[PDB]
């Protein structure tokens, strides 16, 4: 680019509100088709994708979320819902703009953009101005030189959606693959109660009202809305050391492994995570220390492949937002072999987790880190 | 706190255990009569009596009468009638609230004590719960000036609809005064209570002492609380008015004045129909507005009767809604004409939440008439601590961070700072544009996520290795 | 406080937006209901609640993208209360387009 | 509708559970409070908004995870209703423990 | 109720026809890291 | 029981009461008193039971 020159957004764009919509029908399960698209996550559950006034979301336009955000933006990927919220932003001019440049180039400006704290709606003022544009090398070699930079920025997004889905498909084969492997294991392996393998701990939750108790602290404390990790080293609560006067809590080892017991599972997938500093968690959740026959990696990777089964053991407990009672919990057989068939394949399976999870040792390192050097790359290349 | 606490909870045990708003009316006139059995104690015995009879006098009557206006007789107080415990029946305060609120001569802020009704189911229930508590009302601690202290929690006993937060009124105290020591303070349209009427004044009566505090409001009950708040917190007597309708509809006086000060606090949705619907099209006001307020956005109304009650010497402080970009055409040139002069002085932004179930912050607005002529919009988002305001409630020193703002035009950086007059004229005019200076901006750096990233996948391919190694067991 | 009575007030200040503008358009007085609608919602707690437990208006959504998906739960029910007033005018503009600007002709 | 009125039924509750099975131990106790809490929360839409715009109770968390990351509101506000309730029974365990054992001497 | 609850929308997946297709997104994603690292200097 | 309740004839064989604000089931105890040899009963419960 030889001429840089900076336009107004609303010179060279057509911003429309969305089309009528009815579209409340009372169920809209998986076996449709359409892709509803929202924001936050862009993906809803299906619908039938003709005949309804449908927008058809047709070559390239693209879209802004929302009243109070107008930030969240996505690609109008191939032909797709209009979901009732969806304001529409292309263009008239068709030889200049080719409007996933100017989706590549509306993300550069977090200046307002991370500002939602007021109710407001801000049309006009994204409509105004500005964005910086090869003019006046139009229409000779103004995209042309765009071109390398979209196959920059192309092949990086590429990039992005090719690590999402082999992430998709390690923790799918991963999640299948601990089972051919270490299950149904013969012959025979003991069928060892739970508890009998170490004296575990309930739990325990303070009262908060004494700021004496609650303010300062340095003993970790385990919630579930800090839950759904794996590997916790620590968490957002530090509790104190006092408190353990009338905390009715139990000081558990530094090997330790937690599972949640409420509102959970019963829904979806029970988390667990090894913990490893001494810590106290709540009523709503366990700790369980095993005991001297075992390596601790080998209880959690048999719990947490078991998982789907230890839900289904005890589901209902009546139509609570409590839940698994405790006894059933406490009375399922795993197999545990000789040592021989523990440190090898913990060391296996603790490897190929070491390979998937987050964050350290795993490929979230890789991720988001390719995500922020894509970030500034886009913006050292977009200054004059 | 200190007695705080313990008259909060003696106090707080009374409130069981139907709905407040009825019971709440024989609360209000157990401690009233209660400010008026020691008040009145208080001048007669300024040592003689401890209990009184019943005197005949008609002339040590009437000295007070225009005096203290509280004339019923001597022995008809709450110190004499505790000898009279579950007295049949209960209706002799009905009795007892009339004689003082004869009330014709002069001068009578009376037609007002119809706060203890009579519901109640029969009579006994009304005298086996006013015995309860009348004793519950004795037995608090009685201590000398903080008797009506308690009484602050007893008009922000249901905001934990409409009354106000203290720091709140502390602020509009602080942009109220200060220099301005001349006739005169204060008058109040939609003045709600008189809780932020009142610590402005009472902190500062050796300041100055000027003239009477000017109130109107709607509601007849909260006309009946504020009309006793300023009454029980040992402020004078003579020109301490609320009246009673609109202030739109019904403003008085309209020749007293072109004040010094006024404070106020509007509520949403107080709405009335334009434009018009009444001769407020032809008024003494809304000439200067020349297209008038909407319906829905009745805020501006007071703020287009505030620029008419007030002197050049003297400046304004109220509070408005930030739920604006233009309102509407008929209120983006209703904004065009304050930002016409320099009519608003300061505007000051608030943090969320601080109140009780908004959740949204305000808008506090600063007017005078006095020519520099930059719109200086300093606003506020952090801090302002708006968890609590429980940091010392009496003297924060938190205001002493917005007083140092406003001493001399502070650029400060991320906080608000002196913007230009023809900076807004290139917006339309909101609040705020600026400055809101941008918090969180963060960037990356070229080579350092990417060697990273390269040990990273190289840990990846022995991963890869060991998982095509450990395919058989 | 009803339904009914935010729509009271939603309905007038559309009738101010289409009346004391003088605008003649579908799509500028929709984005004209975008303004008057999102301005018409109560701001205290229980008079939220007050209308979320009267009738006509639902718990859920049609488009997930008016939640945030956090512990904002007050913006879910404002955004629910928001999308009802919207779907009824656009039936409220439908019938008052027609309904006004034949009326402005003098 | 108020929070009393669920306070009530949950205050009766307990003091079956404490009463029919005899149970003379805080943490036992503690789960019948799990039993009984749960089970006195309403069912119906404004039953439950009516206890949401009544006093005591507030919309704030303090475990998140009680919420379910998801479009169910009315499962936080169950949520709520049930961690605002199991904290009064904390307190009124502590209360009706020595209450009623002492009171069970015969 | 508990029984009978029987044994509907219950799924598994297969063992390592899935991870040869990963080893295909880990041979298109060594050319990804090459592209990444000779794109990163401009 | 306070009341009588306890000796009632809908209540000869059964087992002990239903508490108080559980009192689905009195209902259903009320039920196969007034039901003949031939017919069938046909109530509606809470889900919720896990043995209450």
């Amino acid at each position: 680019g030889v001429e840089v020159e900076w336009l107004p957004l609303g010179e060279i764009t057509k911003y429309e509100q969305p089309t009528k919509y009815l579209v409340k029908a009372k169920d809209y399960h998986d076996t449709y088709t359409i892709p509803v698209l929202t924001a936050g996550k862009t993906f809803i559950l299906g619908y039938t994708n003709e005949t309804h006034g449908i927008y058809q979301a047709s070559k390239a336009p693209v879209i802004i979320f929302d009243d109070f955000t107008t930030a969240n933006k996505w690609v109008d990927f191939d032909f797709k819902a209009k979901s009732s919220a969806m304001k529409m932003v292309t263009s008239c001019d068709d030889n200049k703009t080719l409007l996933k440049y100017v989706y590549y180039w509306l993300n550069t400006l977090p200046s307002e953009f991370a500002e939602g704290d007021h109710k407001r709606q801000w049309i006009s003022n994204y409509s105004q101005k500005k964005i910086p544009i090869p003019c006046p090398d139009n229409p000779e070699k103004s995209l042309a030189i765009q071109s390398e930079i979209v196959r920059i920025l192309d092949k990086f997004t590429a990039l992005t959606a090719e690590l999402t889905a082999e992430l998709n498909m390690r923790k799918k084969q991963y999640n299948y693959y601990r089972d051919q492997l270490l299950s149904f294991k013969e012959g025979e392996v003991e069928w060892k109660t739970l508890g009998e393998i170490g004296k575990w701990y309930g739990g325990g939750t303070p009262s908060k009202n004494k700021i004496e108790f609650w303010e300062n602290g340095s003993i970790p404390w385990i919630s579930p809305k800090d839950m759904g990790r794996t590997l916790v080293d620590s968490s957002e609560d530090y509790i104190t050391e006092e408190a353990v006067l009338h905390s009715s809590t139990k000081l558990i080892p530094a090997n330790s492994i937690a599972i949640v017991v409420r509102s959970s599972i019963l829904d979806k997938v029970l988390p667990s995570a090894l913990i490893k500093v001494p810590a106290t968690l709540n009523q709503d959740m366990k700790a369980v220390i095993p005991h001297e026959n075992i390596l601790v990696k080998y209880i959690y990777h048999m719990i947490g492949s078991r998982g789907s089964d230890i839900l289904r053991a005890a589901k209902k407990t009546g139509g609570s937002v409590a839940s698994i009672d405790s006894k059933k919990l406490f009375s399922f057989k795993i197999p545990v072999p000789n040592i021989n068939e523990q440190q090898r394949i913990v060391e296996i399976l603790d490897k190929f987790d070491t390979l998937t999870n987050s964050i350290t040792e795993g490929l979230p390192r890789e991720i988001e880190l390719r995500q922020k050097q894509y970030e500034y790359y886009r913006d050292l290349l977009f200054s004059f | 706190a200190e007695l705080h606490r313990q008259i909060w909870q003696i106090a707080n045990d009374v409130r069981g255990s139907v709905d407040g708003w009825d019971f709440k009316q024989y609360v209000l006139g157990a401690l009233f009569y209660r400010f008026i059995s020691e008040n009145f104690s208080s001048y007669i015995e300024a040592t003689d009596d401890i209990k009184d009879d019943a005197i005949k006098t008609k002339g040590y009557f009437i000295y007070p009468s225009q005096l203290f206006c509280n004339v019923a007789a001597k022995a008809n107080t709450n110190d004499r009638l505790n000898a009279d415990l579950n007295s049949i029946f209960v209706a002799i305060e009905s009795s007892a609230y009339g004689y003082p609120s004869e009330a014709d001569i002069k001068g009578l802020f009376a037609d007002f004590d119809t706060t203890s009704n009579r519901l109640g189911n029969t009579v006994k229930d009304k005298n086996a719960r006013l015995a309860a508590v009348l004793k519950g009302v004795e037995g608090l601690k009685l201590g000398i000036d903080l008797f009506g202290d308690a009484y602050e929690f007893l008009i922000s006993n249901y905001a934990a609809e409409f009354f106000t937060p203290q720091h709140v009124s502390k602020l509009i105290a602080q942009l109220a005064m200060h220099g301005q020591t001349h006739v005169n303070k204060i008058y109040d349209p939609a003045a709600g209570s008189g809780s932020l009427l009142l610590q402005a004044k009472k902190q500062f009566d050796n300041h100055i002492i000027e003239e009477g505090f000017f109130g109107q409001e709607i509601n007849h009950t909260t006309y009946n609380l504020a009309r006793m708040n300023m009454f029980l917190h040992n402020i004078n007597y003579d020109k301490f008015d609320i009246k009673l309708g609109n202030t739109l509809t019904e403003p008085h006086f309209r020749d007293e004045k072109p004040f010094d000060a006024i404070v106020s606090n509007p509520p949403y949705s107080v709405k009335w129909i334009g434009s018009d619907d009444p001769t407020l099209i032809n008024d003494e006001r809304f000439a200067p507005a020349g297209v008038l307020a909407p319906k829905s956005k009745a805020d501006f109304a007071f703020v287009l009767h505030a620029l008419n009650y007030l002197s050049a010497k003297g400046r304004a402080a109220i509070v408005c809604f930030p739920g604006i970009f233009y309102r509407g055409g008929a209120e983006q040139k209703i904004r065009q004409y304050l930002v016409d002069n320099n009519y608003v002085e300061t505007v000051i932004s608030l943090a969320p939440n601080l109140f009780f179930g908004t959740t949204i912050a305000v808008n506090i607005l600063v007017l005078s008439k006095h020519k520099t002529d930059t719109n200086v919009q300093f606003i506020d988002a952090s801090e302002l601590f708006k968890k609590e305001t429980n940091n010392n409630i009496l003297t924060d020193a938190h205001i002493e961070q917005i007083m140092q703002v406003f001493a001399s035009k502070e650029d400060v950086a991320h906080l608000a700072k002196s913007v230009a007059f023809e900076t807004v004229v290139a917006n339309d005019y909101n609040l705020s544009v600026s400055s809101y200076v941008e918090a969180k901006d963060n960037r990356e750096i070229i080579d350092i996520a990417e060697l990273n990233a390269e040990l990273k996948t190289t840990v990846s391919k022995i991963d890869q290795l060991r998982k095509d190694i450990d395919a058989i067991v | 406080m009803t339904y009914n009575n935010v729509f009271d007030h939603a309905y007038e200040m559309l009738k101010e937006n289409i009346r004391y503008d003088d605008i003649r358009d579908t799509d500028d007085l929709h984005d004209a209901i975008h303004m008057a609608a999102d301005n018409a919602v109560p701001h205290y707690y229980a008079d939220i609640f007050s209308v979320m437990a009267s009738e006509g208006i639902d718990l859920e959504f049609e488009d997930s993208g008016l939640m945030p998906d956090t512990k904002d739960v007050i913006r879910i029910l404002q955004a629910r209360i928001y999308e009802q007033l919207t779907i009824d005018l656009w039936e409220d503009a439908e019938d008052l387009l027609n309904e006004y600007l034949e009326e402005v002709e003098e």
